[PDB]
RNA sequence: UCCCCCGUGCCCAUAGCGGCGUGGAACCACCCGUUCCCAUUCCGAACACGGAAGUGAAACGCGCCAGCGCCGAUGGUACUGGGCGGGCGACCGCCUGGGAGAGUAGGUCGGUGCGGGGG
RNA sequence: UCGCCUCCUAAAAGGUAACGGAGGCGCCCAAAGGUCCCCUCAGGCGGGACGGAAAUCCGCCGGAGAGCGCAAGGGUAGAAG
RNA sequence: GCUGACUGGGGCCUGUAGAGCACUGAUAGGGCUAGGGGGCCCACCAGCCUACCAAACCCUGUCAAACUCCGAAGGGUCCCA
């Protein structure tokens, strides 16, 4: 995943996006500088990039260093970017997201119910390099009842978790039907 | 309908509604939610009639989440009386929503079912809508 | 210390039923006593004063055990 | 010259170093402490007190005890801000041996009862506390001077921690257990 | 935490602290505002005798002594967790009419 | 106060006054007190009534 | 001057809580006693006194860690002095100054004067 | 409804209206006052004779949520308790 | 007889806007879990299950004129111009 960046002197922010970019920053241990990227074109990547995928940026000194999106503050009204968080990776352990990927049909929705998917992610610390894809998860078996949570996944090679883990990351709760009004 | 247990006010000023949504302007729990256009109190009443369309649309089926609550005391004076004599009393509870709010959402249906879900329940409420799904709400790292 | 209202402190005799026990350092001199006259820890106790009378001696282990029921 | 005493000295501190212990003469499982509270039986006070449980309940442990009074309001219970409904007393050292000893082994018997101490009974730092139907009956008697059957609930604070180090402390003293 | 610290009831400068271990008695004599110590004088940290309630009795004119060799005549007692008994250390000049 | 009833402090040694007020019911009934005079300073005042 | 400890203040969590070190030579504490001054709503527990066998266990002092607590950018918003506009209205926008709160990167298991005893 | 007190409305000094929103006062205490000396809470979890889910106990954990005669607010354990 | 409005620079006094749940309350779902319908029940010694009710507590989402861990712009005042 490929975006480029470009640097940012200390001109009204206002104007960047007036035109069509982004306004961003870049940062992590050592260097932190005031970016921006394409709007239309940051978000094509973002689309698929997520939080979950290193976003390898770029800039006039052909430097593609890694990097990952920390936040994204959006318009509130216009619900659309306004400015981006870029964590540029090293070697250092760091705590990330890493899409659980719920494969299988759960005996409960066949029976009856819907896996609401509390969690579809799970911070964890790892290293830039030993990034992982997903975490694949059994969803097959949960009944109507409660259901599996933070410490019940398969946590592939040097990663651990930043979870409680207690923290319930999914579950399946019955369907709703017919028969309502309680206040008579 | 739906209204607070308990309270230590029971009126309380109008107050105004100028301003963004403070919060709840990302998906958050299902895979598809409505989000408000316009600032606007919004009644239990609507909030009701539109969760039962949602439930009503795809009867047996998915899992609604709704994401606003009425807690503001909306009064009204008796019938054909004068200015003064006190502030009226409670005729129902309102809940205060700004434009970029993320009123409700749905989960477990089908995308076509989705829309025409929120879609209906849209046309309950008193203000203009949008549809949306799941996206850039990944609001984390 | 405190002075008043204490007590007396002073030592008399534990008799016992079954030889001496506590050194005087009381306030009492005669008493029932009867330190455990069976401790009771786990077992040496437990003397479960149910002895019914003169057990055996009849009804005991006659009539006839089992026997040849297995033809 | 103490009774007990000896046995603490003498037994039970050997055992332990070797069974536990090891290295500080002070990280041995002992007493410190010996507390108990009545209450007052099935009934408390009344403004006609009752300090019999005092003057009586005081010297069968030799030594007066003090006056503990409620807090906060009661309604159903039939108190107020309090005064009074204690009367508990603590000590320890010396007459704590005489107390718990000079009628460890030879007072707490006799009432007509079953097997040993409640076990699942301890906690941390090692106190227990036991708790005999309070039933004033028997040791030091010495009848008449009868008006409830008022007794109490004792409390045995000692050093130690876990449950083993404190409860081999008192089994190894002089603490027939569990059922 | 026995706080007390009653201390803070000083207002009127030059306060005496005092302190009182199993084996010694120490001793201050420091002006605040200032956050500096004056005079002192310690227990058999700067030998004397043997007796508690003695040692004590003299460990104070000491200070007292030196006390007065800077003018400074006119101070407050102290000892935070003191109980003013026994150790008490009654001495002559330095005019805190205590 | 129905109950309270205000009352003065006189001099015994003769006259003067102070006033202040009471609570005849709870626990009370004829106030005695160290009051400083006018009319010499330094004495012990009783009730009265005025 | 330089390390350790004992009292004292200032700064008032990056100054603590909790784990894990460790320290007694000295000081300190725990202890040994409680005849004596003095004590407890009852207990020499706490105050208090006279000591000196044993100890660092406790408490405390001094280190170690980031997990809780705490501290916390840079950017970008919100909001808003002042100025100028739009919508029937609910409200909203541009200019110019000021500019959060949360969140993120990250920071921290203190700093520091005066007087004592000791190498 | 009419005087007094607390909070809000009141737009971060003070002040600020309406037949605006929500509660109190018309006492009381000789100890609930002065000073000196000690003491520290509520709850949470254990363990507890009668023991509710709070009687009084014991052990940790607990900076204040307890308490402060009565409304409400401010204040407060380095005490006003 | 230069002290005025207004203004510049200092020093603080403050809790609105906004925001945020640490307090007081209000909150939807989920987890865990005292109870209580009740359920297999070996029957008192516990017990097991529960697309019902459901505490306290944690997680995700929020709400407030009489909430505030936090907090502007401004405003007030004093000094020098
Ligand atoms: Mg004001
Ligand atoms: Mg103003
Ligand atoms: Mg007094
Ligand atoms: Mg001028
Ligand atoms: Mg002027
Ligand atoms: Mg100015
Ligand atoms: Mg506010
Ligand atoms: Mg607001
Ligand atoms: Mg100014």
């Amino acid at each position: 995943y490929r975006l480029k960046a470009y640097y940012r002197e200390g001109e009204k922010p206002s104007a960047l996006r007036r035109a069509g970019k982004l306004p961003g920053v870049m940062y992590n241990r050592h260097l932190n500088r005031k970016v921006y990227v394409d709007l239309v074109e940051f978000d094509k990547v973002f689309r698929q990039a997520s939080i979950h995928h290193v976003i390898v940026l770029e800039l006039p000194d052909g430097q593609s260093l890694p990097t990952l999106v920390r936040q994204v503050n959006l318009d509130k009204r216009r619900r659309r970017p306004e400015h981006v968080d870029f964590f540029v990776l090293s070697d250092e352990p760091v705590e990330m997201y890493v899409p659980l990927r719920f494969v299988g049909t759960p005996a409960g929705v066949r029976a009856g119910g819907v896996l609401q998917e509390i969690h579809r992610d799970i911070l964890v610390k790892v290293s830039p390099r030993n990034i992982p894809e997903f975490i694949e998860v059994d969803v097959s078996g949960l009944e109507i009842g409660d259901s599996l949570h933070a410490s019940d996944l398969k946590l592939p090679p040097g990663v651990e978790l930043a979870v409680s883990p207690e923290e319930t990351i999914a579950a399946v709760v019955p369907p709703e039907d017919v028969e309502k009004l309680a206040e008579e | 309908m739906l209204m607070p247990r308990r309270m230590k006010y029971r009126k309380q000023q109008r107050g105004r509604l100028k301003g963004a949504t403070k919060g709840g302007d990302y998906v958050a729990f299902g895979d598809y939610g409505l989000v408000a256009l316009e600032p606007a109190w919004i009644t239990a009443q609507q909030i009701e009639a539109a969760r039962v369309a949602m439930v009503r649309h795809f009867r047996r089926g998915g899992k609604i989440f709704i994401r606003i609550f009425p807690d503001k005391p909306y009064t009204k004076k008796p019938l054909e009386v004068r200015m003064g004599k006190g502030k009226g009393n409670v005729e129902g509870y309102v809940a205060v929503v700004k434009p970029g709010r993320v009123m409700f959402e749905v989960a477990g249906v089908t995308e076509e079912q989705a829309m025409e879900a929120l879609r209906i329940a849209g046309h309950k409420l008193p203000i203009k809508t949008k549809i949306v799904r799941r996206d850039a709400y990944d609001e984390a790292q | 210390m405190k002075e008043g209202i204490h007590p007396k402190l002073v030592p008399a005799r534990i008799i016992c039923g079954c030889g001496n026990v506590i050194e005087t350092y009381s306030t009492k001199p005669e008493i029932y006593v009867e330190v455990c006259s069976k401790c009771h820890p786990f077992y040496t106790g437990q003397q479960r004063f149910v002895d019914t009378e003169g057990r055996v001696e009849r009804f005991q282990r006659r009539y006839g055990d089992s026997y040849r029921k297995g033809r | 010259d103490v009774a007990l005493k000896r046995k603490y000295y003498e037994e039970v501190r050997p055992e332990l170093i070797r069974r536990f212990g090891y290295q500080n003469v002070w990280e041995v499982p002992r007493l410190e402490k010996v507390v108990i509270n009545q209450g007052l039986g099935e009934a408390k006070e009344d403004a006609r007190i009752l300090e019999k449980a005092a003057q009586e309940l005081a010297l069968i442990t030799g030594q007066k005890p003090a006056v503990t009074r409620a807090k906060k309001s009661i309604s159903n219970f039939k108190l107020r801000k309090g005064m009074p409904i204690g009367l508990r007393v603590t000590l320890r050292r010396d007459r704590m041996w005489i107390f718990l000893e000079k009628l460890l082994n030879v007072a707490l018997p006799r009432i007509r009862d079953f097997r040993g101490l409640n076990p699942n009974s301890f906690d941390g730092r090692g106190n227990y506390n036991l708790g005999l139907r309070e039933q004033l009956i028997f040791p030091e008697i010495t009848y008449d001077m009868v008006d409830a059957l008022r007794g109490m609930d004792i409390a045995v604070v000692t050093t130690a921690e876990t449950d083993e180090e404190a409860r081999a402390l008192l089994e190894l003293l002089g603490f027939p257990f569990r059922k | 935490k026995f706080r007390v610290r009653n201390r803070i009831k000083r207002t009127g400068r030059l306060r005496l602290s005092v302190f009182r271990s199993l084996k010694h008695i120490y001793a201050q004599i420091i002006d605040d505002e200032k956050g500096v110590t004056l005079v002192s004088a310690s227990s058999l940290a700067l030998k004397l005798k043997g007796n508690k309630t003695e040692v004590a009795r003299q460990v104070g004119r000491a200070l007292a002594e030196k006390a007065l060799a800077l003018g400074i005549k006119q101070v407050a007692f102290d000892r935070g967790p003191y109980k003013y008994h026994g150790r008490v250390k009654a001495l002559a000049e330095g005019a805190r009419e205590g | 106060v129905r109950i309270k009833l205000l009352l003065e402090c006189t001099e015994c040694k003769r006259r003067n006054y102070a006033t202040e007020k009471n609570k005849r019911n709870t626990p009370n009934k004829l106030e005695l007190r160290k009051y400083c005079p006018w009319c010499r300073k330094h004495t012990v005042h009783r009730e009265v009534k005025i």
